[PDB]
């Protein structure tokens, strides 16, 4: 956990930095941040984002994905899942025709996740925008750091205030 | 021509320099040292590590290829842009080993004016040998090449 605390404190750092400039304290672009304590070389203690459900288990859950209830007619993730891991040893071709195939009847859903949450239009406007100064901010500090591994499971969104949080 | 030309040359440089580039090396030397369950996963590694290795090389002969064929075009379609036999030549020659490019040299490098390889009528003479002479070879194109140069513009 060690590694955790580093990449909070570095996280730490570019909050401040970007609190310093008045462009980015004007659009609120921070980091969404969590304690890290390592107490030994093999384990650890850190903090639990209350309040936060990762983006794969509210997009593909398999009981009830947002994408099983919105668009019933469309591949189940288990069916692109498997689909993709078939064309794994494959031509570059056949795995590039393979993505645009479940591409095309995988439709993403994901914006409904404020729709639902905040049923005031301005309330709605304001997690929205939050929300995508969260996902700019965070994809830059993760270019700049080369932040990897950024998969369904390693990301949280704030259900209250719609910002992603990045763990792992 | 000179547009494609550009392009298809930025892209092969880009593929090269990622070939040379110290992060190919630090890839390729993990490969090499986790190589040495474990077995199946280490077989697995080192063939879609060759399969990329080879999809890159056949795209990075693509690039070159349509590179070379383009700088041929532009040289063969006008005057402006002459100073671009420079990067021809140099394409011909750090790629002598292919045969296509060595084939669309003696296809059409032939019709180009000689006095454009004047200016660097030094490299070219620097580079005549005899071991890899052939029908398709690049010592021969070469030679011919010279000669008809020299046979133009003897002085
Ligand atoms: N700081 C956190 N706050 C809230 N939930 C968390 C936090 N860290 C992990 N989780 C949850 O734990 C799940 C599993 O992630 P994690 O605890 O990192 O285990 P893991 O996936 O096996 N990772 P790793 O041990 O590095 O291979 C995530 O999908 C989250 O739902
Ligand atoms: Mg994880």
């Amino acid at each position: 956990l060690r590694q955790d605390a580093v990449m909070q404190q570095v996280f730490q750092m570019c909050n401040t930095l970007l609190q310093r400039n008045t462009e980015t304290r004007k659009r609120k672009l921070t980091i969404c941040t969590y304690k890290v304590v390592p107490l030994s070389q093999r384990s650890g203690v850190l903090e639990w984002c209350t309040g936060t459900v990762p983006i794969g288990e509210f997009l593909v859950n398999n009981e009830d994905g947002a994408h099983k209830r919105y668009r019933p007619n469309d591949f189940s993730a288990f069916q692109c899942q498997k689909k993709m891991m078939e064309v794994q040893k494959k031509s570059f071709e056949e795995k590039y025709e393979v993505f645009m195939d479940v591409c095309q009847n995988f439709q993403p859903v994901f914006r409904y996740f404020c729709m639902e949450k905040f049923l005031d239009p301005a309330i709605w406007f304001e997690k929205r925008l939050a929300y995508t100064r969260s996902v700019a901010t965070s994809s830059i500090v993760g270019y700049i750091l080369g932040l990897g591994d950024r998969h369904v499971q390693n990301i949280l969104i704030n259900e209250q205030s719609a910002e992603l949080v990045h763990i792992d | 021509f000179l547009s494609l030309a550009r392009f298809s040359d930025t892209q092969y440089q880009r593929i090269e320099n990622y070939m040379k580039s110290s992060e190919f090396e630090n890839k390729q030397a993990l490969l090499k040292r986790a190589k040495e369950r474990y077995t199946v996963k280490v077989q697995r590694e080192l063939e879609l590590d060759e399969l990329a290795l080879r999809a890159l090389k056949e795209d990075r002969k693509r690039f070159l290829c349509k590179a070379v064929e383009n700088y041929i075009n532009c040289l063969l379609s006008g005057e402006e842009h002459d100073m671009w036999v420079f990067r021809l030549c140099s394409l011909w020659l750090e790629n002598s080993g292919v045969s296509e490019v060595n084939g669309m040299m003696k296809r059409d490098g032939m019709k180009i004016p000689t006095y454009k390889f004047l200016p660097l009528m030094y490299q070219l003479a620097a580079r005549m040998g005899t071991k890899m002479m052939g029908g398709l070879g690049f010592h021969e194109v070469l030679n011919n090449l010279i000669s008809r140069i020299s046979m133009d513009h003897p002085h």
